DNA sequence: CGAACCTGGTCTTGACTCCATTGCCGGATTTGTATTAGACTGGCAGGGTTGCCCCGAAGCGGGCG
DNA sequence: CGCCCGCTTCGGGGCAACCCTGGTCTAATACAAATCCGGCAATGGAGTCAAGACCAGGTTCG
């Protein structure tokens, strides 16, 4: 059954959730509501930069830098080395 | 009642599903015969797979794929119609199938009897001409208009029959006229006169046939109006044509239909009540065969009133769909699909359906329409059960399409695969290796496997220490090996135990538990002394590897399945774990004694000394080691730290036998001080010659008096000093330590002048062949034996092929005797002996027809060998598919019912002799009286173990008969208790509360059967459980009194003189192969036999001497005698274990009364059931059924359950369900069977409540401790 | 060696959330033998006055909301497959020609 | 101390652009249906194996004259 | 004393589970609806660029 659960990926990804959490746990409460809203990892929907700003009050181009700010402290291998394993 | 799965039920009520619970259950009616799209490979719209029917096949989406999110969750897409949720409930949802024409289950039409015809009392084959649209049947007749109308009707009736009579009078008149023109016009013109006479015969031919034909016309007429008289409901209408002249012939005083909707009118009106209390005014006043055909059917009638169902659903309204993952469609590599073979039936009803419902809005006539109706009644027939009627619908290659009943029964059935087991996960298997260095709660295990199996407790352990970041990595370092996971290997297996298991398991020491540890290589290493149990030689013979990984289950296996907590039998008590082959040979050449060895002491001392003592049995192992003491040499050492035998003890100080401070002499060898150096401080000296039984005496001994750790560990040094000694002890095999007898062929001489004198006398005819072969086997038999003796007396001790036999190692002197000396007399293909013997050995090697004469019994002895081992694990299932619900349930059920023992009759002589089979029958139970001596001293207590001391106190004082407590008599109902079991074998203490004895018993019963080596053998024990009639069946007495013996004509016909007012007996088949039974002397005429004593030597049958002896004596009939096949294979079964199965067979009492509270002749319940409703029944209403006990057979005792579950696993599982939905028999899943199958925890051990729902929780001072 | 299969569906793995839903109205479904039945469709939905229920026959919406009646053609008839090639007059010749011999069969 | 500077975020506006989003029309292909007039009008996989029970013919002892 | 009658009894037989002594077909055509898909052609919100303006407190200088 070769579209049946695998078992280890599973269980894998539940705890890359979780290490992702505590990731997400490292930085700022602006930058993890952004990135949370942003891919909908909270809830399921990926809304815009223009619907955080909406729930921020601030500019949808706020957002955005907010989001390069964001990934450019999530490209530290000192960081993320943790989530090159998990690929 | 929840079906929603939370894994606690206690009850499953089977029952009959009505046509509104089919529709109830489904989720839309599947409306199409089509699958799968060909080009998109996505299910069709209300097809057999469609997803807003089912569900979705992707996860959390809808099907035009707009929702997609589990966000979108319970929901319905308003456009591709398809709930969002998981995939996994396409395993779950049915669907159903609307029908145009009504339908009849097959499971109540064409069963034995069929249910329908028995609840409206017809014919198979009037069913088979009904819904086979062959025949007509009215439902309902207006009776009440019929009479009142019937007068008007006869009135037309005969108006009518007085047209056809008028009819045929103008006929008659006309053909009158014509022959009175005939003959005018034949008279007055010349011709010949037989011309004019045959005008005349061919108008009276004409007028002959108007006659007789509107006769029959008339005839037809008062038919039909007859048959309007004669019209009823239940009434057959073949050829129909009567019946078409009869619907416009006042066709509204009756309802005339044909086929499933006209059972489904009888059903309708029909008050089943009526005939309810109809049928019980018949088997109330009844006789014959009459009432016993009321009673079959007031059966089932009762069983439909019984219950909340209704026979409305034994028609078929709208047919369910099995859910589609179960019927899967799966492609392959290259889009090979796989389809279930139940499509296609599904396919051809749906077609079917969509084409009757076609042509009956079209409008067709009714051929084509009751055509299209059989068709698909044929088509549903076979999708429930294909070949149930007529030939089987069958598919490419003419292969039968696996049906739905054939999902259940059959050895493919879901019963009987469930019943079979799956494979598990977290297992293995590999070849084995002897482990001559491990302990034995050990075993070896190659790290290429271990690494496999503990993978994930490994990957744990190394991602908690720093190896690896997450999981993924620490699965990357397992396949790519980096060499600090060898460490991380041992971390996690020390102190987790794993269970072996060999092929196949014969008894419950056949899966053990072991601690592993990592050995380089790839086998599986094994300790040496669990083969006895496993009965796995090294040959090759693989062993599979399984792994416990609850708490609860590795305490399971640490507990209970190890290796060192089984080392006594479950059958005997004797311990499995003794040694042998080499640790027996290394201990007896370690401790017999040689005289003249090296070092001896010799008493002598004149100017010399004795030179033969040592102070310390280290200075004799130095004096060993240099070459001057040899160790089986007999020698004076002064003990110190060992116990001395009892007399020496008792003798030298004041029974206090402290070997610790002991200091004592001992005239011994040295290598039985080494081998008591074995064996414990508090044990005494042995100072024996270590034979095998000695062996098994001395484990006996430390297994009932130590804990099983001491021998543990006294089992595991006896096995290390057995191998140390087995090297040194030099037993090889030389073609010269092979000798045969110098006298050998003298004898051989003298033997086949024997021989040669009675060929002669063949030769002369002076006898016949048949005794003239008889003569050479005698001969040649009493040669063997003779050659066998000169073989015995001619090898010394030394010789090691002697010494393997004579220390008890393994092999008869048989074998010897074929290595040299003669090979004997060999058996023939059929079985006989042939007259040439072998007298060659093997060692002189064959010569070729020796060898072809060899050939027969070596190829017969192998497919013996086969057949034994299949039969035998035969009857092993049939003996655990018995005695699978006697579970131990109370401590005490505290009867004094117990059968008595014979313990050791005594010698004329006055010597209480023992009886051979006292460790068999009396040994280990739980005394129900207590032992008095002519009410002397009362020696032991009621409830004593039954062991050795109390034996031997007995014998002492001289009682023989012992009334002990059994399991045949135990008082309690659910089971049996704990001290009517007695002693477990398997612990040596009392049994504990849950351990399930009868499948202990069935193992004990069933494993050593292949050793049966073959009226006699096996067949003859198997058919002795199944309450057969033996072929050779000895008669026996019905009463006491002198015999009329008397031998009649190839038969005997021997009589017995009553001794009471009585008939006298007459027995007439006694077929001259029997012979009169020699007891007490040879039977005689005018002997005084006993009220059942047996006629002639042989066989008696159970089910009579039950009915001459009562239920005691067939107990120890039935436990005697096949405890009587065992000895003579020299196997040891405790009867107990026996006794465990004739409890189980004689459950149930017969019954022939109704008494008072419904019941039926022949009826076999359970004797305390009966017992249970006759003391509700003796106040209001005091007829009790009149009761018989009888036993009943084991494939027969064992279908005849409550628990229709269990039943299910048996036989054709058709006839197990169908009644049961009819009866409504809701399991109450009670038994251990059931609760493997839905997986409960089983109510046996550590399932039991008792056990199950402990509280655990520190000590409150403990709690302060910290 | 080892022959593999997959049925044709996609298997994820997430977190079955009781509490994070879409929202979601409920409509009530009337079906032609008054048989009631509860769809859930979206929140964010048109609501189809007809529905194939789970009956297995079409039911329409609980409220008086009028959905469309037929917009259906018959398929033909058996007249139709005559009139295809008779004449209206050759079958009441045809007519005439019968009612005389039920005539025939009458009184004549 | 007073103050200029330097670079950390922080946020705004304004423009831009860019790629989904329909949307419609044109065509391609795919699927289902209707119709093909000389005559033609009743068969095929099916048997053999095992065993268990249902039922009519027959002994047969009891009822009847 | 013998003649009739249902109870019983056995052979006949009637019938449920298993197996295996055990395949090539006229052939298109007309048409209408459905459906797919392919290419311009409106977006229009959503992402991107960039400039620039808000300062806030280290950094350094007088
Ligand atoms: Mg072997
Ligand atoms: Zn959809
Ligand atoms: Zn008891």
């Amino acid at each position: 059954d070769s579209e049946a659960v695998v078992a280890v990926d599973a269980v894998s990804f539940t705890l890359l959730q979780d290490q992702l959490q505590s990731v997400l746990d490292t930085l700022s409460e602006r930058e993890a509501g952004v990135v949370r809203l942003r891919f909908g990892l909270t809830d399921g929907q990926p809304r815009t930069l223009d619907e955080i700003g909406q729930v921020y009050g601030v500019t949808r181009e706020r957002i955005r830098q907010i989001e390069s700010k964001t990934m450019s402290k999530l490209r530290h291998p000192s960081r993320s080395q943790v989530l090159r394993d998990y690929l | 009642g929840a079906m929603l799965d939370v894994n606690f039920f206690d009850e499953l009520r089977i029952g009959l599903a009505t046509a509104e619970d089919i529709r109830q259950w489904s989720y839309g009616e599947v409306k199409k015969p089509e699958t799968i799209n060909y080009r998109t490979l996505k299910p069709e719209k209300d097809g057999l797979f469609c997803e807003k029917i089912f569900g979705p096949t992707r996860d959390w989406e809808c099907y035009c794929g707009k929702y997609k999110r589990v966000r979108f969750k319970g929901i319905i897409c308003e456009r591709c119609g398809v709930e969002v949720t998981r995939a996994k409930v396409r395993r779950e949802r049915m669907g159903h199938i609307e029908l145009a024409a009504p339908v009849t289950h097959i499971w109540y039409f064409k069963g034995v009897p069929s249910r329908l015809g028995y609840l409206l009392d017809l014919a198979p084959k009037d069913l088979e001409k009904i819904i086979y649209f062959a025949a007509y049947v009215i439902t309902s007749v207006d009776e009440e208009m019929r009479h009142n109308e019937l007068s008007t009707l006869e009135a037309e009736m005969a108006v009518e029959r007085k047209a056809v009579e008028d009819q045929r009078d103008g006929e008659l008149e006309a053909r009158a006229q014509k022959l009175e023109a005939d003959l005018a016009e034949l008279e007055a013109e010349g011709a010949k006169a037989d011309a004019r006479r045959k005008v005349r015969d061919g108008g009276e031919r004409e007028m002959r046939q108007i006659r007789d034909r509107a006769q029959r016309e008339l005839d037809r007429l008062e038919d039909i109006w007859s048959t309007f008289t004669k019209l009823a409901p239940k009434q057959l209408i073949v050829d129909e044509n009567l019946y078409r002249e009869l619907v416009d012939r006042y066709g509204e005083y009756f309802t005339g239909a044909m086929g499933a909707e006209s059972i489904q009118k009888l059903i309708e009106n029909f008050d089943i009540d009526a005939e309810a209390e109809s049928l019980r005014d018949v088997i109330r006043n009844g006789k014959g065969q009459k009432k016993l055909r009321a009673l079959k059917r007031l059966k089932v009638v009762a069983a439909f009133q019984q219950s909340g169902n209704s026979p409305m659903g034994m028609v078929l309204d709208a047919v369910p769909v099995i859910p589609p993952e179960l019927r899967p469609m799966v492609q392959l590599d290259g889009g090979r699909f796989a389809t279930s073979d139940l499509n296609d039936l599904y396919r051809r009803v749906i077609n079917r359906n969509n084409r009757l419902k076609r042509l009956i809005d079209l409008g067709a006539p009714e051929i084509i329409v009751n055509n299209e109706k059989r068709m698909l009644q044929e088509s549903v027939d076979a999708l429930f059960d294909n070949g149930r009627r007529g030939r089987p619908v069958t598919g490419p290659g003419n292969r039968p399409l696996k049906s739905l009943s054939d999902l259940l029964k059959g050895k493919q059935g879901r019963f009987r695969q469930n019943l079979l087991g799956k494979r598990v996960d977290y297992s293995g298997r590999s070849v084995i290796v002897v482990g001559p260095q491990l302990k034995l709660h050990q075993c070896g295990l190659p790290k290429l496997m271990a690494l496999e199996l503990f993978k994930p407790f490994v990957m744990k352990r190394l991602v908690d220490l720093n190896h690896a970041q997450n999981i993924k990595s620490a699965k990357r370092m397992v396949e790519r090996q980096r060499p600090q996971v060898w460490d991380v290997l041992e971390e996690v297996i020390a102190e987790h135990p794993v269970l072996l298991n060999r092929a196949p398991t014969l008894h419950r020491l056949g899966i053990q538990a072991f601690e592993p540890m990592l050995v380089e290589g790839k086998a599986i290493q094994l300790h040496p002394l669990v083969c006895e149990a496993f009965n796995a030689d090294f040959d090759g013979d693989q062993m599979a590897v399984h792994l416990p990984l609850s708490a609860e289950a590795q305490a399971e296996a640490r507990i209970l399945m190890l290796s060192s907590n089984n080392i006594l039998s479950p059958a005997s008590g004797r311990p499995l774990a003794m040694p042998r082959l080499d640790m027996v040979t290394g201990l007896y050449y370690l401790t017999t004694e040689v005289p003249g060895d090296t070092g001896e002491y010799q008493p002598a001392s004149g100017d010399h000394p004795e030179t033969g003592v040592y102070s310390s049995p280290a200075e004799a192992i130095m004096a060993a080691d240099r070459g001057v003491l040899s160790v089986r040499a007999k020698i004076k050492v002064r003990l110190t730290q060992l116990r001395p035998p009892v007399e020496i003890e008792a003798e030298l100080f004041g029974h206090s036998g402290w070997q610790p401070g002991d200091a004592w002499m001992a005239e011994t060898t040295l290598g039985r001080v080494m081998f008591n150096e074995l064996l414990p401080l508090g044990y005494p000296f042995v100072n024996k010659q270590m034979h095998k039984k000695v062996q098994a005496a001395i484990i006996n001994d430390l297994a009932e008096r130590y804990p099983m750790i001491v021998v543990a560990q006294t089992v595991d040094k006896l096995k290390d000093a057995g191998f140390y000694w087995a090297t040194r002890s030099g037993v090889t095999v030389s073609m010269a330590d092979v000798l045969v007898p110098p006298r050998k062929k003298e004898i051989l001489d003298h033997y086949e002048e024997r021989a040669d004198k009675v060929e002669k006398q063949f030769q002369r005819g002076a006898l016949n062949h048949d005794e003239r072969n008889e003569a050479l086997v005698e001969i040649w038999k009493e040669a063997t034996d003779e050659v066998g003796q000169a073989l015995r007396e001619h090898y010394p001790d030394d010789n090691p092929i002697i010494t393997i036999v004579d220390s008890g190692a393994t092999g008869n002197f048989t074998q010897t005797r074929t290595l040299a000396g003669m090979k004997g007399l060999v058996t023939n293909p059929k079985g006989e002996f042939i007259p040439r013997p072998v007298k060659s050995s093997f060692r002189e090697g064959l010569t070729v027809l020796e060898y072809f004469i060899n050939t027969h019994g070596a190829r017969k002895g192998l497919a013996d060998t086969a057949l034994r081992t299949a039969d035998s694990g035969y009857l092993t299932r049939r003996l655990v598919d018995v005695s699978q619900d006697v579970i131990v349930r109370e401590h005490d059920c505290q009867t004094e019912r117990g059968i008595v023992v014979e313990l050791a009759e005594r010698a004329p002589d006055g010597t209480l002799i023992r009886d051979p089979y006292i460790e068999t029958s009396a040994y280990a139970r739980t005394l129900g009286t207590d032992a008095v001596d002519e009410a002397g001293n009362v020696i032991v207590e009621r409830g004593q173990d039954l062991g050795d001391p109390e034996i031997d106190a007995l014998l002492a004082a001289g009682i023989t008969q012992v009334k002990v407590r059994s399991v045949l008599t135990c008082a309690t109902s659910t089971g049996v208790c704990a001290t009517c079991y007695g002693r477990s074998m398997a612990t040596g203490k009392l049994v504990d509360i849950g351990e399930a004895v009868g499948i202990v018993a069935a193992q004990s019963i069933g494993e050593p059967g292949t050793q049966l080596t073959m009226t006699g053998g096996l067949p003859r024990v198997q058919e002795l459980f199944e309450a057969r009639v033996p072929r050779g069946k000895a008669p026996i007495a019905d009463v006491t009194g002198r015999v009329r013996l008397e031998d009649g004509e190839r038969f005997y016909k021997i009589t017995i003189v009553p001794d009471d007012g009585g008939e006298e007996v007459v027995y007439d088949k006694i077929s001259k192969r029997q012979r009169l039974r020699v007891f007490k002397r040879v039977l005689s005429d005018g002997d005084h036999v006993e009220v059942g004593q047996q006629l002639m030597e042989g066989s008696a049958d159970p089910h009579e001497v039950l009915r001459v002896q009562g239920p005691r004596e067939v107990q120890i009939h039935l436990v005697r005698e096949v405890q009587e096949v065992y000895r003579a294979q020299g196997v040891s079964i405790h009867d107990k274990h026996i006794e465990v199965i004739v409890r189980q067979m004689l459950r149930r009492v017969t019954i022939i009364d109704s008494g008072s509270t419904e019941f039926l002749p022949g009826s076999l319940i359970d004797r305390a059931e009966f017992e249970a409703e006759n003391r509700r029944v003796v106040a209001e209403g005091g007829e009790p059924a009149a009761g018989r006990p009888v036993l009943m057979g084991i494939t027969k005792a064992s279908l005849a359950t409550d628990s229709w579950l269990s039943a299910a696993s048996f036989q054709e599982t058709t006839r197990v369900l169908t009644d049961a939905a009819i009866n409504c028999r809701s399991d109450k899943l009670n038994g251990l069977k059931e609760n493997v199958i839905i997986g409960k925890l089983i109510p046996a051990g550590t399932g039991i409540n008792r056990y199950r729902n402990i509280a655990v929780q520190p000590t409150e001072e403990a709690r302060a401790a910290a | 060696r080892v022959l593999r299969g997959s049925r044709l569906g996609a298997v994820s793995y997430e977190t079955d959330r009781n509490h994070d839903l879409a929202p979601r109205q409920i409509a009530r479904y009337r079906t032609d033998n008054g048989e009631e039945f509860e769809v859930p469709f979206a929140d964010d939905a048109e609501i189809p006055g007809t529905w194939l229920c789970r009956n297995g026959m079409e039911g329409t919406l609980i409220e008086g909301d009028l959905p469309e009646p037929k917009k259906v053609k018959p398929p033909r008839t058996h007249w139709d497959m005559l009139l295809e090639r008779r004449s209206i007059e050759e079958l009441e010749e045809l007519l005439k020609e019968r009612l005389e011999l039920i005539r025939s069969r009458r009184r004549g």
